[PDB]
């Protein structure tokens, strides 16, 4: 497993250093590649740091020439992607690849500050399904769109959490999505409450209470 | 090196074979007999995972249903019996010479039986109404095909704006999709109208399904 970090909101003309930390294997004996992928687009190779045996050689791409530096810190078992004079068209998911791919980190080039989601409990007005409870949390107006993860205080057999991709709002840069929980009625009895735990970007998490019907 | 994939989109009935073609602008053939050609599968949100390396060698923990073939310029990825977990975007990739280039990506979608969505409507919560915004949420669960039309209506008047939606990835087990549609209004607009409805039209529904509520009556 390759751990990735150092991504996030970056101002235009600003910089970011993406970290690619290997676990259970030494990076020193491996050529580290960096690949990007823009929202709903394909794969574009960025560059590579060669294995220490071949004098740590670096072959890059033309599309971002002079603005990227791929380095390696063998003492920290981590490879880096230093990105300078960042443009909006640099906004993408970046992955490090060694036989393995990192989880990848989102890079957003914007002059806008992060906005924390406004998390609201939702109660059904329409029909409660046969022997189940359906509850939801509205995750409104957040920026950047990722990372956003929603977890619930209830799990197990017969429990299904549905998480929808963030979608862009009508104006501005905010995104909106929701999270749904379906669970046995027995597991969400009247007078009981449940929690949707919303983790977004680097901001502190939110624990919103959702009453059982 | 330019990498061209064919087809760029494919629907596969569960249990059926599938093949994906990849064409390189130059020979990927090497001295060891093999080729400098890889195949990856990437699921929505997820990172790409290797399937094949050296043109015909199956990666770690990849089912024997997956096969790589071809030489020089024309390559083929074969899937013996497509399973729900095979859904995703397949990429061919050359590592012959820099820049390492990828094919456009072939979206493989499981062509399962028609399943109508279950529809749920959630009125704006008081906690949001306090803020001065009013969002109405319409959720659709486990439908197939992906094509579903959610129409918002306020006092029987169709909305052409104020809504946004997102669809989950094709499920890795049941091959269905789920959708969230949000109608966002100002609290002032929300207080001035009575009926709030989301009308869902889908191949699995004989007639459209409408979930509605009257404001303040829930």
């Amino acid at each position: 497993q390759l751990v990735e970090s150092g991504g996030g909101l970056v101002q235009p003309g600003g910089s970011l250093k993406l970290s690619c930390a290997a676990s259970g294997f030494t990076l020193s004996g491996s050529n580290v590649h960096w690949v990007r992928q823009a929202s709903g687009k394909g794969l574009e190779w960025v560059g590579r740091i060669k294995r220490n045996a071949e004098s740590d050689a670096t072959a890059y791409a033309a599309s971002m020439r002079g603005r990227l530096t791929i380095s390696r810190d063998d003492s920290k078992n981590t490879a880096f992607l230093q990105m300078n004079s960042l443009k909006s068209d640099d906004t993408a998911m970046y992955y490090c690849v060694i036989r393995q791919w990192g989880q990848g980190t989102l890079v957003t080039v914007s002059s806008a500050s992060p906005t924390s989601p406004k998390v609201f409990p939702l109660s059904l007005c329409s029909t409660q399904p046969d022997g189940n409870v359906v509850i939801a949390c509205l995750v409104q107006g957040f920026f950047p769109q990722e990372p956003l993860s929603v977890t619930w205080s209830e799990s197990g057999q017969g429990v299904t959490a549905r998480n929808f991709p963030p979608s862009q709002d009508a104006s501005g840069d905010l995104y909106t999505t929701s999270s749904q929980l379906t669970l046995p009625a027995t597991q969400c009895l009247a007078g009981k409450s449940v929690t949707c735990h919303v983790k977004h970007y680097t901001n502190p998490s939110q624990d919103v209470t959702v009453p059982c019907p | 090196i330019v990498m061209t994939q064919s087809p760029l989109s494919l629907s596969v009935t569960p249990g059926e074979p599938a093949s994906i073609s990849c064409r390189s602008s130059q020979s990927l053939l090497r001295r060891d007999g093999h080729n400098d050609l890889e195949w990856y599968l990437q699921k929505p949100g997820q990172s790409p995972q290797p399937l094949i390396y050296l043109g015909s060698t199956r990666a770690s923990g990849v089912p024997d249903r997956f096969s790589g073939s071809g030489s020089g310029t024309d390559f083929t990825l074969k899937i013996i019996r497509v399973e729900a977990e095979d859904a995703g975007t397949y990429y061919c990739m050359q590592n012959k010479q820099t820049p390492l280039t990828f094919g456009q990506g072939t979206r493989l979608e499981i062509k399962r039986t028609v399943a109508a969505p279950s529809v749920f409507i959630f009125p704006p919560s008081d906690e949001q109404l306090k803020s001065g915004t009013a969002s109405v949420v319409c959720l659709l669960n486990n439908f197939y095909p992906r094509e579903a039309k959610v129409q918002w209506k306020v006092d029987n008047a169709l909305q052409s704006g104020n809504s946004q939606e997102s669809v989950t990835e094709q499920d890795s087990k049941d091959s269905t999709y789920s959708l969230s549609s949000t109608l966002t209004l100002s609290k002032a607009d929300y207080e001035k109208h009575k009926v709030y409805a989301c009308e869902v039209t889908h191949q699995g529904l004989s007639s459209p399904v409408t979930k509605s509520f009257n404001r303040g009556e829930c």
